[PDB]
């Protein structure tokens, strides 16, 4: 239930994170800014499809592919980890 | 356009300016040489290079002579093989006869050279030349009729190190290679005029007598000691680290290694943790074993959870060990993971990679046009970093400009006061400097992060950004050149920020813990004092400074000599440290230690080996598995964005760095602190003579 | 002439135990140029050598002991492919490092008195 | 040797020893090599 | 110029001598430790330094091609001797 | 006069290289090159399979009398796909010559016997199997001939550690004796012993 | 890529001779209890030779398994004709050997062991 950090696993060349792309281009100051004190790590992925873990209280990770997704879609999907549904 | 030569008859393309022996490196073939380093200028006075081309009446010097169109290179010629005999004479009717005493013995140019491309008798009949011994430090041994007389010492001290006390006295016969006067050369890059003697004039003083380069075996790790992250070669010999030697890597080590790299390897046989240690009834420290120390640490994370657990990581510590226990730490849902140094964590933070790693590569150094530093001493926190500047200013030109304290670097600077002031200056537009970096076509700004330990630290990185973002905005947007830069001192520090540890220990003084893991941390940044009454402190590590000292529980770990592990340096490259020798006594390697630790207090961690620790490594941040890659995405906009938001106000205080002599290069973390040479070197840098 | 669409394995052959056929991860790579000589013959061949193991003192002579059988062992392999290929069929964990080779470097010796420029040298 | 005397020196010998196998005054082997590894010693003074 | 540990086991011109909580010195109970009374040190400081009225002078060990392989020191330092590192042995000029 | 090089005849270097012609012309199918080396020894390299029909031209031709079979070993080198090579030493005593003759082969093809060639071959080939682990599809009694009983692994290997992997003793609880792993009092030290520098250029290799 | 057989062609055949080897075995153990004076049972010799079996069971190359069968029928007829003594067949056994241990926390215990 107790949202601890998310990470954004997206490569920053193969077609399939475009969409993680354009939502950390144009949407992440936006999101940082509603949470402050949520720690938001943006990595990189060489050959594999982007991936959002979800590191809840005591060690619960849960990960969500990102594949092939648009800016809208991943904040849809990033919401709903924010909102808990 | 290239031009064709031919060596030995067999064409090959090659840009002209090429020398002849390039054009013989290039089609394979390496000439013998003495005075010739590719990483230095061209002397050509050694004569051992001499070819002959096939129409030339007279032999050249290889490695000075360009190469013509439609030259043949007879590099085995009958006048080639006889020039080589004719120098090799004259070097070897020179020289002593110390073989046996001589700690070059088995790696020695001279020897291979002669058994190569000389003859096997002597026609020298007469008395041999001897030189008195000069003295230049605790660290180099000179045994001067040795010498050949090459002057790579001499190029290299001036040329790179930028100190221009070597020279040769005399002339004739009589040359002689030395100072004049009783002078030291003491410089953080003098082991490798050491490395670069062909001959052994100039040898490690530790290192004597010590060892033969045949029986040493070669492990191939790399550096801890700063966070340059330098490719190193350890020579052990029956378990026992034996030298430090620079292992190439053009776009990190560049064949050298600093002299605290090089020679504080023999602070890992003092002050060494060997057994677990606990405290008895007098409150004592003595010995134990590893299920009774761990059964304690355990029924103690058994006993208490939440924030009232802090770790607090060192300055040597690796990948697998941080992630483990942050792991460990967070089976607790415990958060007060921390790292012994302080970065600006509002807006970005440590969110975007791009907003505390050096962004431009150290090879991206020799590109730029115009570099700013900002409070930080190059020459001491990263001797590497700052000998690529060197050498970028000497062959292009670059212009440095030095903001804050006026330290002696190697090279000419311009000088910018001592106050951030000047810093919000610049980026206003009133400083001249801010024209500078708006006609620079490669402008580079490189804030050290010594300065960010500062109280205002975030309003001095927020200030850099804003500069880097006017100088965006005026020079070309387009481009794959980045500004935006931030120098590391610290090994272990990137690895943190990547992993996800809250930088400096701001959290842990805001909620002192019961339980304390001291993972490597010997800085002292957070005492007894500090913390609440019976607080039980657990340091996990290799050297007894500080924390095994005022620590409860006492669990003795592996060096970066001793472990496999993974580092990542001040760029952002990931390198991945091979083991050379074993823990002594019953120490264990660090992700070992707190998986057993898990496994006894129940919350098991998922991975039972290194591989699977190294999975785990890849699924927080998969650039800490992409070793030898250097290439990242760029978030500038991101990051200055977010810190335009909320701002503070400068202190004004003067930026002084650390570090402003060799003496506090010299001594800087624990195997620094156990080593005598290190010892040695300050007691010489500070009493002279 | 049978057909076996099988990846080759021969480590039930060679006799290796099995400890040693699962936990060790030999390491390709060209080994790196010895700093204190010039010379680069021996940075032509790669190299499949195994992880270190622990090495402790004899208790008469003080010796170094060993338990490991391959600690000693070095095999010498033409190419990448070829080396990589052998660890392979032989079923040994690897880790392949890239070869390093110097960077092609421009040498003027007329840079050393340059007119205005920084390369001028001091001495000779 | 009478005829001969052999090369006098300070550091030979003045007594001539037989083979002393199995006597208390045989040779019993060791390292004659210091410790390698230094370590650490607690403070003998409490702390906290 | 053997020297006597406070264990009462004799020192080598190594500097081994068995710790006193040391197992290892089991073995020489009921027998005997091996230490050469001779000390090569000792016995080259007790030599002599020679003085000769040259700048550069040769040493081979004596005996020709019974000692070692002939090297060359240069006596031009005055505040130290020359020293003959294969046989340790002492050289000067003839000051005042 | 060069007393300390070694004389060159090449006379024998013209015979033995006329006479490798006359193999290959002879027996295309199999011989894939003829080589002879400056101090006058002719090296045949052949297909694998042509081992049997070689032997015999070699031992029964008029024009090629080479009743005598030297030796027969195997090379190991691994940076081959066909690792093992097969080394057959011939002697004539009609025409006072030798011959040898070189195939390869892996680690699981076999070669064919040549027992029926030569009757050394008997021992020889049990031996290659025994240090090499080759195979030979038609042998009498193909088995150990050298190492131990029950030994594993195959000792002339260059993947095969110096020691081996186990060592014996006597064990008084089990009044035998037992085989343990290998454990070294003083571990075998290690010399890198080749000079950087490089001593022959008629062996040279191009760069690639 | 067609490569020799050794024997066994498919994989079918390597499973015969296989059984076949696997036959000859466990109607030897009786015979080397007896000849060789083993104080182990029958039984324990049959689940020896079925453990020593079963340990190749991952196999999929009728090639190696032909060699398999091969140093099979050699190290049969080494016992079949007391070339072995008992020397090597309880070296089949181990029963020197102390145990090393599985789990992650003995291994941290002992040693630097993976
Ligand atoms: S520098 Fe080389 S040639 Fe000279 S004494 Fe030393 S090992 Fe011998
Ligand atoms: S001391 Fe060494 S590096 Fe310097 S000139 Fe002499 S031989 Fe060359
Ligand atoms: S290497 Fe060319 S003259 Fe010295
Ligand atoms: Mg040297
Ligand atoms: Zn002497």
């Amino acid at each position: 239930l107790g949202l601890r950090e998310i990470r954004i696993h997206l490569c920053q060349r193969s077609p399939g994170s475009q969409g993680v792309r354009d939502f950390i281009e144009k949407r992440y100051v936006e999101l940082k800014k509603a949470n402050p004190d949520l720690p938001i790590l943006i990595r990189e992925c060489s050959d594999v499809q982007p991936k959002l873990w979800a590191r809840y209280a005591f060690g619960q990770e849960k990960n969500v592919s990102l594949n092939n997704f648009s800016a809208d879609q991943v904040t849809r999907t990033l919401e709903n980890v924010l909102s808990g549904k | 356009n290239l031009i064709e030569v031919f060596v030995d008859g067999q064409s090959v393309m090659v840009e002209p300016g090429t020398t002849v022996l390039q054009a013989c490196e290039k089609v394979g073939m390496q000439i013998p040489r003495f005075c010739y380093h590719e990483r230095l200028s061209v002397a050509g006075n050694c004569r051992m290079c001499l070819v002959e081309i096939e129409k030339a009446p007279k032999v050249v010097a290889a490695c000075a002579m360009p190469v013509m169109k439609g030259w043949n290179i007879l590099t085995n010629s009958e006048k080639s093989k006889k020039a080589r005999e004719g120098v090799m004479e004259f070097l070897l009717a020179n020289h002593p006869l110390d073989c046996p005493i001589c700690d070059q013995g088995g790696e020695c140019d001279l020897q291979d050279q002669s058994m190569m491309f000389g003859s096997d008798r002597s026609r020298f009949l007469e008395g041999k030349r001897a030189v008195e011994d000069k003295n230049i430090g605790p660290l180099v041994k000179t045994i001067m009729t040795r010498c050949i007389q090459c002057t790579r010492c001499i190029r290299f001290a001036s040329e790179i190190a930028g100190v221009d006390d070597l020279g040769t006295t005399g002339r004739g016969n009589d040359m002689q290679v030395g100072t004049y006067i009783e002078k030291m050369f003491m410089s953080e890059l003098s082991g490798n005029i050491i490395d670069i003697c062909p001959v052994g004039a100039l040898t490690s003083k530790p290192y004597a007598f010590t060892a033969r380069p045949w029986e040493t075996r070669k492990t191939e790790s790399i550096d801890v000691m700063d966070a340059v992250g330098s490719n190193i070669v350890v020579s052990t010999r029956t378990g026992e680290v034996m030298r430090i030697l620079p292992r190439m890597h053009e776009d990190i080590n560049e064949e050298w290694i600093s002299d605290k790299t090089r020679f504080a390897y023999d602070g890992l046989k003092r002050q060494r943790l060997t057994q677990p240690m606990i405290r008895n009834e007098k409150g004592l420290l003595t010995y134990t074993t590893w299920e009774d120390a761990l059964s304690r640490v355990a029924g103690m994370l058994q006993s208490f959870q939440g924030n009232d657990v802090a770790a607090i990581a060192g300055g040597l510590v690796d990948a697998e060990a941080l992630v483990a226990l942050k792991d460990l730490l967070n089976r607790v849902d415990s958060d007060s993971l921390c790292t012994e140094e302080v970065f600006p964590t509002a807006g970005a933070g440590t969110d975007l990679r791009s907003n505390y790693l050096l962004n431009t590569t150290i090879a991206g150094v020799e590109e730029a046009d115009v570099i700013l530093l900002v409070g930080t001493n190059p020459r001491f926190e990263a001797p590497l970093f700052n000998a690529r500047i060197r050498k970028s200013w000497l062959h292009n030109d670059l212009k440095v400009a030095l903001i804050g304290s006026p330290v002696d670097l190697t090279y000419r600077y311009d000088h910018l006061g001592d106050s951030p002031k000047i810093l919000q200056d610049i980026a206003s537009g009133n400083h001249p400097f801010s024209q500078i970096l708006k006609e620079a076509k490669k402008p580079m700004v490189v804030l050290g992060s010594s300065a960010l330990q500062r109280s205002d630290g975030t309003a001095i990185l927020a200030a850099v950004s804003n500069i880097a973002q006017n100088i965006r905005l005026s020079s070309g947007v387009t481009g794959d050149w980045k500004v935006m830069n931030i120098l590391h001192r610290i090994a272990s520090q990137v690895a943190a920020l990547d992993l996800g540890y809250k930088p400096g220990v701001e959290a842990i003084r805001k909620n002192p813990p019961k339980v304390l893991f001291l993972l490597g941390a010997d800085g002292g940044c957070i005492t007894r004092q500090d913390l609440p009454k019976d607080c039980f402190i657990i340091y996990q590590g290799h050297h007894g400074d500080v924390g095994a000292p005022m620590a409860d529980v006492i669990l003795p770990g592996a060096a970066y000599t001793e472990k496999s592990a993974t580092y990542v340096n001040t760029e952002g490259r990931a390198q991945q440290t091979k083991v050379a020798v074993t823990p002594p006594g019953l120490a264990r390697e660090d992700w070992k230690i707190i998986r057993a630790l898990s496994e006894i207090a129940g919350m098991t961690l998922p991975y039972d080996t290194l591989d699977q620790v190294r999975s785990r490594l890849e699924e927080v941040s998969p650039n800490l598995v992409r070793y030898d890659d250097v290439e990242g995405a760029n978030y500038f906009q991101q990051a200055n964005e977010l810190s335009k938001l909320v701002n503070q106000q400068l202190l004004a205080d003067p930026l002084v760095p650390p570090q402003l002599t060799i003496k506090d290069f010299y001594m800087t973390d624990s195997i620094s602190r156990a080593s005598q040479t290190m010892a040695k070197c300050v007691k010489a840098v500070t009493e002279g003579i | 002439l049978i057909a076996v669409d099988e990846k080759l394995d021969i480590t039930t052959l060679t006799g290796v135990p099995e400890e040693h056929i699962k936990t060790r991860k030999v390491r390709i790579f060209v080994p790196a140029r010895n700093n204190m000589q010039s010379g680069v013959n021996n940075t032509k061949k790669w190299k499949m050598e195994f992880d270190t193991r622990e090495r402790w003192e004899n208790p008469l002579m003080g010796w170094s002991s060993t338990a490991d059988p391959l600690s000693n062992l070095v095999l010498t392999f033409s190419t990448k492919e070829d080396a990589v290929a052998f660890a392979e069929k032989n079923g040994w964990s690897f880790d392949v490092e890239e070869r390093k080779v110097p960077k092609p470097k421009s040498k003027s010796y007329g840079a050393n008195f340059s007119w205005n420029k920084r390369t001028r040298v001091s001495t000779k | 040797p009478t005829t001969k005397p052999p090369t006098a020196r300070k550091y030979i010998w003045t007594n001539h020893k037989f083979n002393v196998s199995g006597t208390p005054q045989q040779y019993v082997p060791y390292s004659t090599t210091r410790k390698k590894i230094q370590e650490w010693v607690p403070p003998s003074t409490p702390y906290k | 110029g053997v020297r006597t540990s406070p264990t009462g086991e004799k020192v080598t011109h190594t500097g081994q001598a068995y710790d006193d909580g040391d197992y290892r010195r089991v073995r020489f109970s009921d027998r005997q430790k091996e230490v050469n009374e001779n000390f090569a040190i000792d016995l080259i400081a007790e030599q002599p330094v020679s003085e000769v009225g040259s700048r550069v002078i040769s040493c081979d060990g004596g005996g020709g091609a019974l000692g070692h392989p002939r090297v060359y020191i240069n006596l031009d330092k005055e505040t130290k001797t020359g020293t003959c590192g294969y046989c340790g042995l002492q050289f000067r000029q003839p000051h005042h | 006069t060069r007393p300390t090089i070694r004389p060159r005849n090449d006379v024998v270097h013209k015979q033995l290289s006329a006479f490798g012609q006359y193999v290959a012309e002879i027996l295309p199918k199999y011989v894939q090159q003829v080589q002879v080396s400056c101090f006058n020894e002719l090296e045949i390299f052949i297909h694998p399979d042509g081992v049997i029909p070689v032997l015999t031209f070699l031992r029964d031709h008029t024009n090629a009398q080479f009743k005598s079979l030297a030796d027969l070993t195997a090379v190991d080198v691994p940076t081959r796909q066909n690792r093992f090579e097969i080394v057959y030493n011939l002697l004539s005593l009609r025409f006072n010559s030798r011959i040898r003759v070189k195939t390869y082969t892996d680690e699981l093809t076999p070669i064919e016997s040549s027992v029926t060639v030569y009757k050394a071959a008997n021992w020889y080939e049990r031996e290659i199997w025994d240090m090499f682990g080759v195979f030979f599809a038609n042998h009498p009694d193909l088995r150990r001939i050298l190492t131990d009983y029950g030994f594993e692994g195959h000792p002339f290997r260059k993947d095969f550690p110096l020691s081996g992997y186990v060592e014996l003793r006597y064990d008084d609880e089990v009044k035998r004796v037992v085989a343990e792993p290998v454990e070294l009092a003083q571990e075998f030290r290690k010399f890198d012993l080749n000079s950087p520098w490089e001593a022959f250029p008629a062996y040279r290799q191009p760069p690639e | 890529t067609s490569v020799k057989p050794i024997f066994s062609r498919d994989m079918n055949e390597a499973k015969r001779r296989v059984r076949e080897l696997y036959r000859a075995w466990y109607r030897e153990v009786p015979n080397t209890v007896h000849l060789f004076q083993l104080d182990i049972s029958v039984k324990q010799g049959r689940d020896k030779v079925r453990e020593m079996f079963m340990k190749n069971a991952h196999v999929t190359d009728p090639r190696v398994v032909d060699l398999l069968v091969i140093k099979g029928k050699m190290e049969l007829e080494e016992t079949i004709n007391v070339w072995k003594q008992r020397t090597h067949i309880m070296r089949f056994f181990h029963e020197t050997e102390a145990p090393r241990p599985t789990d992650f926390l003995s291994k941290f215990y002992v040693g630097h062991d993976p």
